[PDB]
């Protein structure tokens, strides 16, 4: 009886840490608004109407959001799918051309600058012999002076032909659920005070992830998942100042953003079946597009993140907020996409505070670019068509991406600057709970039963 | 010649170098490895292992009762297992066998069997 | 080195006797003992590996018992092809030490 | 290989501003950060800042802010994506800043962090 | 901030011998970098993550330690190895230990 | 009975539980293991990967003493040198992932012992039927 | 035992050997049979072809007298008119490719005989349990 | 067998259009020579004797 015999059990619940390819699955409600209005409304299996998470018992696994897989997979999938929604659309090959630009008709201030240049140019008609003279409106940030006369050109004339985005398809986010194939499972940590590294005490398996609205936001990540009860800061290594700090707070901050300039879409015929959508007349006043937050909720939430930031640096610490230090446009200013229109808004009015260890609304101006160089590819730029009417959007600032400055030489205070940097910092604020594990059945254990021959 | 056939000179001059070769072969796999070993059979004593070496490496493992006086070499391309015993006196008059040392295991986990067959020896007389 | 003593030097029996060769060790060689059969003038061929496992090729007459330092080869139904010198081989540690030799007449 | 080519050593006057270039070649320039470090005799090393050349996101040392500036220029052709140029404009020159400057890159291993800078330039001497 | 302190300063030994440098940190819990720099030459990473040898590094360099106390041991010194050695935590530096031919 | 509730004992629900708890529910975990322009190629690669794994496990089981059963006794004695822990503490206390990380070194040896015992059982069954 | 060698008895290593030699090693040959932008489509086609073959062979075995075993006796007598060679010469002398090219004409008839014998064994087993 | 072009050439880029580069020949730095190859005479005669045998 003391001599035991081996037994193999198949279907034993035990998993290992693994790296596989999860498959996207959007909701069928977006298929109801059909005909290629966004990406993945036709290239995605429809969701399960009962996402079935199963709460476990007496179990503890160690997680790591920073060496995690499937954030890289989300990045690669969104980049490649973004590239895939440009091949049916039009290349602007006959548009990199000599542009005769003047000032826009406006009461000109010599100290300031007009942000619109009115450019007329030669364009080929649908017929190859006849060419026409057609005019349009652009911003300063898309044209440059080539070297009396004043002739301009597009800024991307010497790197790439800009694929015009299809005006049929839109850029609003829809929730994608990444579902694991058979043999794999997804574990989500339901602990409240979980800083995204180390053993989590209450995990639960699920077949598909929750709603991830994919936002394009460098600083001040939008439409995220709110924290449970308090502000939570997360980093891979706090004393590392080259590692970004993800701040996710509890109550959202409402932010309004608008362009008040009323624009006119005008079609120009490039060739047979080729349409170029330009800006026509500016109906009304020439104003600066901007955004608003509440003063009191911003001051309160900065007090909250100060209260949480003093847990990592001691109590007697002076915390100040200063603006971004410098770089390109979309890493020093916060950039986002308000319904197919790209704003680049100044965040100097927000990170301008100091904090000691004892009805109004902040408005901030923006710039508007039409051509973008998203993910900074070597030969891939993209024009964006103008859209009609006054454009406004309401969003919720959910978190921050901060960076501690290079403190040495007896630093009494510690300052924090905003900075977007890599886009993967945005996606790690949403896949921080989940991990992907491989189910390996067929365990083996001894018992006191030998097989009868 | 047969497998593990030891050939060479049968008479070694006093205090010169005995040098014997042996017909060895590669395994069924390039992943295989043998240990070829020299063993002597004496009339006085019993079977005495002289030395040997892995087919994988060039390190020699030998009996220190001969006090590191052997040069054990191999040439798998030329089917050569070679003993160069130095300072050979009349005590090394013996019938020398060369032995293959390996296991016959079947599947990648376990041991399944060991084959240590020997080849027919060659009497070497020292006078 | 580990001394290996094989006994007897010679044992005499008629046709069909179960004989026993006793191989003793000075140290723990727990189950690393081989049994070899050598015709006079010919090469020793393998009979038993790991001191209890019958090698494929030889008959079931050659059986092996024992453990630790002491082992016993057993020949049931002694045959005319069993006229050979038998050797027990240690392969536990360097160096390889072998038996004394057991002759069957 | 990983090559970091600086410019030659330069001699400046107090109150001027020195521009030091750092050309990198032999790897994908958009992936790895660039640090700047200094070496002063009888002071040892002292850290300046880093810049990620993917966007140009920078970070400076606290005691050198207002004086230093970092930019980059990428390689925009589908034939040579490897090489890239980083810059460092150091202003507010005093005679205390006579030192040897280095522009460095971290290693590429998995447990390699950011500050263990594997590859180093040959150094540029600045005397005021 | 973090302050690094190197104990021996100048160490005068003979070639072929062994040597052990020691550094102490103010805040424990992180890794440690060991740098080698010869006389008037480009520096070179010896040890990252306090136990891993970099590229082009012989195994006679062994890094060890924990908490605040870190050791760098060089076995069977060469005349090329007589140089300056720095300890580094994230952006801070020690003042460098000098190895000299006795 | 009117007024009838239900707990939906779903897939992968006995992780932290003891061995004898998971031994009842393992059948549903075995059941759920299977089913589940470039994106079709990715999902196809994932699906055929899943069936590659399932067929590998079915073949690895089939050369052992059981073809399609889920509980299987064999004729190989449990070597006590592997884990030397007796019946009650491994059948009542220990969890599964702990049991995985306790004997993750002798697993292949156990595989080879099972295969050798099954193959000698095959030759013994073929020779038992030889005299008939 | 220190000083331990090994021969790595690999996949497909008993071709020229006799039947009774290959009967021991056949299990590893059965084990290795399975695992192994347009190029992914080719490798995918090759991989699903391999599992098409493996599943075809498992189904073709399964309708016969054995489900997952590798050695299988049935109740169909060997017709001597096929090859008329006795036990020793086919079990000690003949190789496998020779044995394939000796009876490559009556293979389908043997398949049908196995299927008919297994199906009548199924109906006899079902009727043996009828009276119980 | 050794083979070489001894002419030192200059790669010149021409901008065809947006993101379009055409790589042509610029200046020939030095002497204008004919590109060639060498084999050893004796080994060639020996190997031709071998293939004749
Ligand atoms: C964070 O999350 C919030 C919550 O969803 C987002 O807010 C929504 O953003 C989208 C995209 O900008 C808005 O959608 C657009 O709204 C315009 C205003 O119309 C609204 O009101 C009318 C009247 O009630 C409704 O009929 C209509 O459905 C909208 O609710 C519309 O004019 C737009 O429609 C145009 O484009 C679509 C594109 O497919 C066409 O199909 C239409 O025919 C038309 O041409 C568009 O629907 C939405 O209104 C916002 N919701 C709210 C409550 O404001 C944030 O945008 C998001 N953050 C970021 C950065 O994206
Ligand atoms: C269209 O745009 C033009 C700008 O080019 C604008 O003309 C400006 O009008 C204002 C009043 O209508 C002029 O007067 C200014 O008023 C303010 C308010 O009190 C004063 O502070 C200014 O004084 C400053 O500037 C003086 C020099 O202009 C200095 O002498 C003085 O010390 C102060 O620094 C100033 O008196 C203003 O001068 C003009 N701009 C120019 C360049 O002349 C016009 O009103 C706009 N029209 C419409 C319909 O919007
Ligand atoms: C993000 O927003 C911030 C503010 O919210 C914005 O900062 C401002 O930028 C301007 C120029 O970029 C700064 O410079 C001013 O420019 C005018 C132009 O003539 C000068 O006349 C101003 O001087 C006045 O003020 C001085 C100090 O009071 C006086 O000494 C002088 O006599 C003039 O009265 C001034 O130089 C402006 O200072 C800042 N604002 C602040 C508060 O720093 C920033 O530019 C935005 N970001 C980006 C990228 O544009
Ligand atoms: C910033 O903080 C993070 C958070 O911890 C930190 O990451 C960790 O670094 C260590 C290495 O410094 C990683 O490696 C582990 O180290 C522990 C402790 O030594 C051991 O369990 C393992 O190391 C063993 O193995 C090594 C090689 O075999 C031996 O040389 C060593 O001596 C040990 O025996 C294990 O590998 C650890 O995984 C990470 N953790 C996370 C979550 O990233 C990071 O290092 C910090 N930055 C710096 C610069 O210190
Ligand atoms: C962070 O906040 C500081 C504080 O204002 C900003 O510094 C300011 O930067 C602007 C340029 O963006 C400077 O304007 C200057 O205007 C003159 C007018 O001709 C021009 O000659 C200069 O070259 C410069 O453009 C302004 O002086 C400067 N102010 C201070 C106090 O430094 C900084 O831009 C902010 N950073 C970001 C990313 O918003
Ligand atoms: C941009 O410039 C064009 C000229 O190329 C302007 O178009 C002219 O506007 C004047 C003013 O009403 C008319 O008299 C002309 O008949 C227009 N010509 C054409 C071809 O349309 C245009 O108004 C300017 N747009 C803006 C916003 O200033
Ligand atoms: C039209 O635009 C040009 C720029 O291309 C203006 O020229 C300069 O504009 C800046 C700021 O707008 C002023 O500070 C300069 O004084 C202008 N230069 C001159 C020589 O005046 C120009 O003012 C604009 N308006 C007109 C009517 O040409
Ligand atoms: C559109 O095409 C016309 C025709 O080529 C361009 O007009 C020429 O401009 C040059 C330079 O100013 C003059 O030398 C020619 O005499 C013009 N020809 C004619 C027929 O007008 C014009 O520049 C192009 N662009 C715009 C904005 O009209
Ligand atoms: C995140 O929380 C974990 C604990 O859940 C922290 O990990 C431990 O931190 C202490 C220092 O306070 C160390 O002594 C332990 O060795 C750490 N354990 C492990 C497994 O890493 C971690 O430091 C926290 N990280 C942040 C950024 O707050
Ligand atoms: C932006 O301009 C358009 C004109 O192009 C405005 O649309 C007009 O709206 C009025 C009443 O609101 C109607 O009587 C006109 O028939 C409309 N014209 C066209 C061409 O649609 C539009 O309302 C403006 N946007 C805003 C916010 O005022
Ligand atoms: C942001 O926009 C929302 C509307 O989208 C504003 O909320 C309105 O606020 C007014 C008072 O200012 C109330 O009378 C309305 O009932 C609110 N409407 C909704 C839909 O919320 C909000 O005030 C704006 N915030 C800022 C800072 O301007
Ligand atoms: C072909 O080129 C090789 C070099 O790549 C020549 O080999 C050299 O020959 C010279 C003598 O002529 C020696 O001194 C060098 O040491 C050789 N170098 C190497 C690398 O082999 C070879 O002679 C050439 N053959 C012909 C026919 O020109
Ligand atoms: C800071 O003060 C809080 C009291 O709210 C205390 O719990 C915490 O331990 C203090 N931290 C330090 C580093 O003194
Ligand atoms: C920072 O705040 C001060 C006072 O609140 C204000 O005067 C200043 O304009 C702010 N900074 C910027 C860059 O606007
Ligand atoms: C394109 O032109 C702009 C404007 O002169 C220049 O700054 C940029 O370097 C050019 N790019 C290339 C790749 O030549």
């Amino acid at each position: 009886a003391e001599n035991l015999w081996v037994t193999v059990y198949y279907g034993v619940p035990v998993w290992k840490d693994a790296e596989t390819t999860l498959f996207c699955a959007s909701d069928a409600k977006a298929y109801e608004t059909e005909k290629h209005n966004v990406w993945a409304t036709h290239a995605c299996v429809p969701t399960d109407p009962n996402p079935q998470e199963i709460h476990l018992e007496n179990v503890t696994e160690e997680f790591n959001m920073w060496k995690n897989n499937m954030v890289e997979q989300m990045h690669t999938d969104i980049i490649s799918l973004w590239d895939q929604s440009l091949k049916p659309c039009v290349k602007l090959t006959p548009l990199c051309v000599t542009l005769q630009c003047t000032n826009v008709t406006n009461n000109i201030t010599d100290d300031m600058r007009g942000e619109l240049k009115n450019c007329s140019f030669n364009m080929t008609t649908e017929l190859r012999d006849k060419k026409q003279k057609v005019y349009s409106l652009f911003y300063r940030l898309d044209v440059v002076q080539i070297n009396s006369n004043k002739e301009y050109r597009l800024i991307n004339c010497n790197t790439s032909a800009c694929t015009q985005a299809c005006p049929k398809v839109s850029f609003e986010p829809i929730p994608i659920h990444y579902c694991a194939p058979a043999g794999f499972a997804i574990l989500k940590c339901k602990d409240k005070k979980f800083n995204g590294t180390g053993p989590c005490p209450s995990v639960s398996t699920v077949q598909c992830t929750h709603g991830i609205k994919p936002v394009v936001s460098t600083q001040l990540l939008l439409n995220g998942s709110l924290a449970e009860e308090e502000v939570m800061i997360r980093s891979e290594n706090i004393t590392n100042n080259a590692k970004n700090i993800l701040v996710q707070f509890n109550t959202p901050v409402q932010i309004n953003c608008t362009r008040p300039n009323n624009n006119t879409r005008k079609s120009i015929r490039i060739g047979p079946g080729q349409a170029f959508y330009a800006t026509g007349d500016i109906i009304g006043d020439i104003r600066q597009a901007h955004c608003n937050v509440s003063k009191a909720t911003w001051n309160e939430t900065l007090g909250k993140v100060v209260k949480q930031l003093r847990k990592h640096f001691g109590n007697n610490t002076i915390i100040r907020f200063a603006n971004s230090s410098g770089g390109d446009l979309e890493v020093t200013t916060h950039s986002f996409n308000c319904g197919g229109e790209f704003f680049y808004c100044n965040t100097s009015g927000l990170f301008n505070s100091t904090w000691i260890s004892n009805n109004d609304s902040i408005t901030l101006p923006c710039r508007i670019k039409q051509i973008i160089n998203m993910w900074q590819r070597i030969g891939q730029c993209m024009y964006a068509p103008p859209i009609q009417g006054v454009i406004r959007c309401v969003s919720n600032i959910t978190g921050l991406i901060l960076t501690r400055d290079g403190g040495s030489t007896n630093s009494t205070t510690e300052t924090f600057r905003p900075g977007g940097g890599d886009m993967r910092d945005n996606w790690r604020s949403e896949l921080y709970k989940y991990k992907v594990v491989k189910i390996e059945p067929l365990g083996v254990a001894p018992t006191r039963c030998k097989r009868r021959v | 010649q047969v497998q593990l056939q030891v050939s060479g000179p049968g008479v070694v001059r006093p205090s010169e170098t005995l040098s014997l070769t042996c017909e060895v072969s590669s395994g069924s796999t390039s992943r295989d490895f043998f240990y070829w070993s020299w063993v002597r059979q004496t009339p006085g004593k019993g079977l005495e292992w002289i030395g040997g070496m892995y087919s994988n490496s060039e390190e020699t493992n030998h009996n220190p009762s001969l006090k590191s006086r052997v040069i054990i070499s191999k040439d798998t391309s030329k089917n050569e297992f070679s003993l160069r015993l130095t300072s050979v006196t009349a005590a090394d008059t013996a019938v020398y066998f060369c032995s293959s040392r390996a296991k016959i295991y079947y599947s990648a986990s376990y041991s399944g069997g060991r084959i240590d067959v020997w080849g027919p020896g060659l009497l070497v007389t020292v006078s | 080195d580990i001394q290996m003593t094989q006994s007897p030097s010679s044992l005499s029996a008629s046709i069909g006797d179960r004989v026993t060769v006793t191989c003793r060790a000075s140290q723990g060689i727990d189950k690393d003992l081989s049994w070899f059969q050598q015709k006079p003038g010919k090469a020793p061929t393998l009979l038993i590996y790991t001191a209890s496992t019958l090698q494929t090729g030889v008959s079931s007459r050659f059986s092996g018992s024992g453990s630790g330092t002491d082992f016993s080869l057993t020949i049931n139904n002694l045959q005319p092809e069993d006229v050979a010198t038998y050797f027990c081989q240690q392969d536990f540690s360097f160096p390889l030490t072998f038996g004394g030799g057991t002759k069957v007449d | 290989q990983v090559q970091l080519v600086q410019s030659g050593a330069v001699i400046k006057t107090p109150g001027s501003s020195v521009k030091i270039s750092c050309r990198a070649s032999g790897y994908n320039f958009r992936d790895y950060s660039i640090h700047w470090v200094r070496l002063i005799p009888d002071k040892g090393f002292e850290w300046i800042g880093w810049i990620k050349p993917l966007w140009g996101a920078v970070s400076y040392a606290r005691q050198l802010q207002g004086r230093v500036s970092m930019t980059r220029q990428l390689s925009q052709d589908p034939d040579d994506p490897d090489w890239g140029v980083a810059y460092m404009e150091f202003s507010g020159l005093t005679p205390a800043d006579t030192a040897e400057y280095f522009c460095v890159r971290r290693g590429s291993c998995d447990y390699c962090g950011d500050f263990p800078w594997q590859y180093w330039g040959q150094g540029t001497v600045v005397v005021v | 901030e973090i302050v690094l302190t190197q104990s021996p300063g100048i160490l005068s030994l003979s070639p072929g011998e062994t040597a052990t440098l020691f550094c102490k940190a103010s805040q424990g819990g992180n890794a440690m970098t060991w740098y080698q720099k010869r006389r008037g030459q480009v520096p070179r990473l010896l040890i990252y993550d306090t136990s891993r040898r970099a590229s082009g590094v012989p195994d006679r360099f062994v890094g060890s330690g924990s908490g605040t106390d870190f050791f760098l041991t060089i076995n069977k010194l060469d005349r090329e190895d007589f140089a300056v050695y720095y300890c580094q935590q994230f952006e801070f530096f020690g003042l460098g230990s000098e190895l000299e031919v006795h | 009975a009117v007024g009838i509730g239900a707990v939906f004992l779903g897939f992968l629900g006995a992780a932290g539980s003891t061995m004898g708890a998971a031994s009842m529910t393992l059948t549903v975990q075995a059941r759920n293991l299977l089913s589940g322009t470039v994106w079709g190629i990715k999902q196809l690669q994932a699906r055929v990967l899943a069936v590659e794994r399932y067929l590998r496990d079915q073949q690895l089981l089939g050369i052992w003493g059981c073809s399609g059963k889920l509980i299987c006794c064999t004729n190989v004695p449990w070597n006590s040198s592997w884990s030397n822990r007796n019946l009650s503490e491994i059948w009542d206390n220990m969890t599964w992932l702990q049991w995985d990380k306790e004997i993750s070194n002798y697993t292949q040896i156990i595989y080879g012992l099972l295969e050798e015992s099954q193959n000698q059982q095959e030759k013994n069954e073929q020779d038992l039927l030889a005299l008939d």
